[PDB]
RNA sequence: AAACUGGGAGACUUGAGUGCAGAAGAGGAGAGUGGAAUUCCAUGUGUAGCGGUGAAAUGCGUAGAUAUAUGGAGGAACACCAGUGGCGAAGGCGGCUCUCUGGUCUGUAACUGACGCUGAGGCUCGAAAGCGUGGGGAGCAAACAGGAUUAGAUACCCUGGUAGUCCACGCCGUAAACGAUGAGUGCUAAGUGUUGGAGGGUUUCCGCCCUUCAGUGCUGCAGCAAACGCAUUAAGCACUCCGCC
């Protein structure tokens, strides 16, 4: 739901290298702008059903690329997760 | 998603012989290549050629036919498989079909025949039966 | 099944059971009446007698009686 | 038979130019269905779009008889 | 191919059946027989034909069976290798047998067995016991028999090299 | 960037040539005053119409031209002040693309 | 002992995702708006029927019906387009404009480097009928009333008619919820339609020929089936995981 601009914004401060839209940083990141605005469209247009199926799939999407990251890096991983503000 | 590419190998086989054509080609692997090996060795098939790019594969296999355009296998068994596995002991080595075919089983020593096998006195894992 | 299926829930036959159950009994003595004893057979007093008719397409008076 | 809209190379279609419009309605002001005509799957969409937004503004008839 | 019919053939019937069918006012009845055909030297033949009355019918039987007949290959008084042969709905396990053992086998797949000569081997039938497909998928399992000669010809190999 | 619309509307056909102008610029204003950035504001046409709206089988059509971003609380104030008017019968806005 | 399965240190790009450039669509939520028709109301003209059936009757009508002309009020469904067409995980989705939003397809070759598949228990959604609270109510219509028919008719047929069918918010959790065909992946003749793309040629090719992806139908071979039949959209040949007899 991000603009163009946006996305390209939040992809160049997480890339490691450059030419980095890979990178599970760089797409844990850009899938929490996307679900965080998903969740505010679904708390005005509590009835749409078949946008909270996206919303759902977006999240499995996330979960999995940590659970990757972690089992094989645990330092990016605590990193990453101190700096992008979730773990509750 | 693949979970057995030595299955698939043998159906690959199986399938392109029963509607008798006369080539075939798989991605490489060094298991598939021992096997191609041992199916030439026997009569089986005529011949395998290793071309090798950017990935993999491939491997080039020659089936082979009889005077009268009769198949030479029959059929192709895959026994132990990835869910159940098949260990064998040196005096449980089998015979597939009486001698008239062959059992391929991997030891300590290669990848070789259930003839090889029961002459030097040791088991492993069973691949398959061809006859 | 897969054999995976099997190890997590096994296989399970049926169970058979007599036609002269009873004549698999046990006592009403001291306590109650116990299920080990398979007889060949077992005795009684007869309560009734007399007849009566059988089923389709037979035709007869068959004697029976009733017995504890 | 050919696809008029594809005789020219015409890219919008406007909804407004009811003298393009007007030769896929009948006599009464129905529309055409895509054979007697010979339109293309999507520039019937487009067509249909265009004179169904024609009607409402009242550039074209629902129906025509007085 | 074709084993022509000039040769010292002893028959044997394995079934017969009172078969009608329902015209205006009552009933008609034929009678189906199914025979088997062979010398006990390693060809056999099965057929069935349908008559009016029994000789007729055995007869006309006696007359397909001879018209289609197998090579049935051995290696001493017992089949080469193990076969199973399916006719559909009936399955037929055949293994090769010791030396003076018999034929252990059913009431149709012996007939079959003992018209081919065969001494000893043991059956199964994992399947329906109709007689008809019995007898087909017996045939059947036996054209699955290699000999072998014809497997050292095919490979590359000789004989006493895959044994 | 924006999005691109078209506003056609349907004026009385009975007024006079001064209130015409009036109410040209007065929507002109109205518009702008919310951030729409007007490109284009025409006269078409005087065409009878099909059927009559009001007691009405004559009209004089006016087109606008008009950007803005997407969000913009403007173009729904057009049509929440057309629908009261008394000169106006209809109107029709488009995205243009 | 060291081939295979497991563990440890690495390396790779084909699976899987991301970037860049494009395409189609009754996918969903909210808010307004249009015309055709049915009902009721108001007014003018207007004389004895109208309505209904296999035939009749009940009903409405000389407090002026039906018809006919002009004006208003309200509700619900969206003619032609419209198609073995499109979209959705399924249930389902068709007048028009705007706002918010999910997924798919095609080309490319920047990038990451096996991040994948399946999924008991658990959650989410789920036609119609039904239940609760408060609105709305034109047409249709369980229950019910009246007229017929029959031996009888607590039916089928006719005249009426209440809940309900509609909106907001909660509950219910079932259907022949069907292709009576679980999901993923690879392999195995051909011929012919249509929906959305990409390449080459002739080139007004933008209308034609060829190739190639992804959907959707028809015919048909090997093979399979107890027959019916199925057949690159498998019910064929094979591996993984779940549900069930």
């Amino acid at each position: 739901a991000i603009s163009q601009e946006r996305k390209n914004e939040i992809i160049k401060e997480y890339a490691r290298h450059e030419g980095d839209t890979g990178s599970p940083e760089v797409q844990i990141a850009v899938l929490t702008e996307d679900i965080n605005q998903l969740n505010e469209h679904a708390r005005t247009h509590k009835k749409d059903h078949h946008s909270y199926r996206g919303l759902m799939k977006k999240i499995g999407h996330r979960r999995n690329l940590l659970a990757y990251l972690r089992k094989t890096d645990i330092q990016r991983y605590r990193e990453l997760i101190q700096r992008l503000g979730l773990r509750r | 998603v693949m979970t057995d590419p030595i299955a698939d190998f043998l159906t690959r086989i199986r399938n392109a012989n029963m509607v008798k054509h006369e080539t075939l080609e798989v991605p490489a692997s060094k298991i598939k290549r021992d096997i191609a090996e041992i199916l030439k060795r026997e009569g089986f098939i005529r011949d395998v050629e290793y071309i090798e790019d950017d990935k993999q594969g491939v491997i080039r296999v020659f089936l082979k036919y009889g005077k009268n355009e009769e198949r030479v296998i029959t059929n192709l068994k895959r026994i132990s498989k990835p869910g159940l596995r098949a260990y064998v002991k040196a005096d449980e080595v089998p015979k597939v079909l009486n001698g008239l075919g062959i059992a391929i089983i991997s030891t300590s020593e290669g990848v070789i025949t259930d003839k090889e096998a029961r002459a030097k006195n040791i088991g492993g894992e069973v691949i398959a039966y061809v006859w | 099944p897969t054999i995976n299926q099997l190890v997590r829930k096994p296989r399970k036959s049926k169970v058979e059971k007599s036609d002269s159950p009873a004549l698999n009994k046990g006592y009403n003595s001291f306590k109650k009446t116990q299920t080990n004893v398979n007889s060949p057979q077992k005795r009684g007093v007869c309560t009734r007698v007399g007849t009566m008719t059988p089923k389709k397409p037979n035709s007869a008076l068959r004697k029976y009686a009733r017995v504890r | 038979k050919v696809d008029y809209i594809a005789a020219n190379h015409i890219e919008y279609i406007d909804y407004k130019d009811t003298e393009l419009l007007k030769r896929f309605i009948s006599e009464r002001g129905k529309i055409l269905p895509r054979r007697v005509t010979g339109t293309g799957a999507k520039n019937q969409r487009k067509l249909t779009i265009a004179i169904k937004r024609a009607r409402i503004m009242g550039l074209l008839p629902f129906v025509s008889d007085e | 191919y074709i084993d022509p019919k000039h040769l010292e053939l002893e028959d044997r019937v394995v079934a017969i059946n009172r078969v009608t069918k329902v015209v205006k006012g009552g009933r008609r009845l034929r009678f189906a027989a199914l025979v088997v055909v062979g010398d006990k030297n390693g060809h056999v033949g099965f057929g069935t034909g349908k008559a009016q009355e029994v000789p007729e019918a055995i007869r006309k039987a006696i007359e397909d069976a001879k018209k289609n007949l197998v090579e049935v290959p051995m290696v001493g008084s017992t089949i080469p290798h193990e076969v199973i042969g399916v006719f559909g709905g009936g399955r037929i396990l055949m293994k090769p047998a010791v030396e003076g053992s018999g034929v252990a086998a059913g009431g149709p797949v012996r007939a079959v067995l003992e018209l081919a000569g065969v001494a000893d081997i043991t059956s199964k039938s994992l399947g329906s016991n109709t007689p008809i497909n019995v007898v087909r998928a017996t045939v059947e399992g036996l054209k699955q028999l290699k000999r072998a000669e014809e497997v050292a010809a095919l490979r590359g190999k000789s004989v006493e090299e895959i044994i | 960037q924006d999005t691109k619309y078209e506003i056609m509307y349907i004026i009385r056909p009975n007024i006079d040539e001064e209130a015409k102008t009036a109410l040209v610029e007065r929507f002109d204003t109205i518009l702008k005053d919310n951030g729409a950035e007007v490109i284009e504001s025409k006269d078409w046409e005087k065409r009878r119409l099909a059927y009559e709206m009001n007691g009405f089988r004559e009209g004089i059509y006016h087109i606008v031209n008009v950007t803005s971003p997407s969000t913009a609380g403007a173009i729904n104030e057009f049509d929440r002040l057309a629908k009261i008017n008394d000169d106006i019968i209809r109107h029709m806005i488009v995205k243009v693309e």
